[PDB]
């Protein structure tokens, strides 16, 4: 309808999992990590929807910032790949940052934007 | 100036053993650790794949 | 302070004391020819009119 709307997924793990269970309920075939074929296909329909409306269209836009959870910092895991596979960028935190009283515990060096500049205003960017 | 040199020379014969020495140890550890990985990667597939075909 | 060797020097450095003579660069086998040059040095400054007390470390 034209309006500015914002989504935050709290987490993205959790679901894959729920989904991991009714597939192996529903005796589908397992694959990497028992987890099913789709979770891909999964994802992709999730975060694809996120999209700046033209204004053709009315001019409504949707940004998504979705969470996922890391076990002792672990990011080649299936799930973070297949996630970070789709987004324009990540940004990292960090547990030693975090328990150093450094809020938020924000990491420049990995964390990525794919459209960076294009995101700021004229006095921010210079 | 004889006797720093000299000192010196034994300073780095025992410091360089000490680096060989530990970095034997260091080895020795990360080839254990390396075989244990290998081997719970390999039963891991065999079962995973096992399972997709019993499944059937 | 007098050293040979800015490896162990730059101690001494940041303990911000003044170097009277330094070497630096000499040859894994030096040479009574080779410490002449210092030795002149160390001889015509330092010298007694100038300078009465060392301690070697």
């Amino acid at each position: 309808k034209g309006k500015h709307v914002l989504v935050v997924y709290a987490a993205l793990s959790k679901q894959a999992a729920a989904y991991r269970e009714l597939s192996l309920l529903l005796r589908r075939p397992p694959g990497r990590e028992a987890y099913p074929g789709d979770i891909f296909y999964l994802h992709s329909r999730l975060l694809e929807r996120a999209a700046k409306l033209s204004d053709a269209k009315g001019g409504g836009s949707l940004t998504a910032l979705p969470f996922v959870e890391t076990q002792a910092g672990d990011i080649s895991a299936y799930i973070p790949t297949n996630v970070i596979s789709i987004t324009d960028g990540q940004i990292f935190l960090q547990s030693d940052l975090f328990f150093s009283g450094v809020r938020p515990a924000i990491n420049a060096g990995l964390s990525v934007s794919r459209v960076g500049g294009a995101a700021q205003i004229k006095a921010m960017k210079k | 100036l004889l006797d720093a040199k000299a000192s010196e020379h034994a300073a780095r014969m025992t410091a360089m053993k000490n680096a060989t020495d530990n970095a034997n140890e260091l080895i020795r550890t990360l080839t254990l650790s390396y075989n244990r990985a290998r081997q719970a990667a390999i039963t891991q597939e065999i079962t995973e794949i096992v399972a997709g075909a019993n499944a059937l | 302070i007098i050293v040979i060797g800015r490896v162990g020097l730059s101690f001494f450095r940041k303990r911000n004391m003044p170097v009277i003579l330094d070497i630096t660069r000499l040859p894994d086998q030096p040479s009574f020819a080779d410490i002449k040059e210092i030795a002149r040095k160390t001889v015509g400054l330092f010298a007694d009119g100038t300078f009465d007390e060392l301690y070697m470390y």
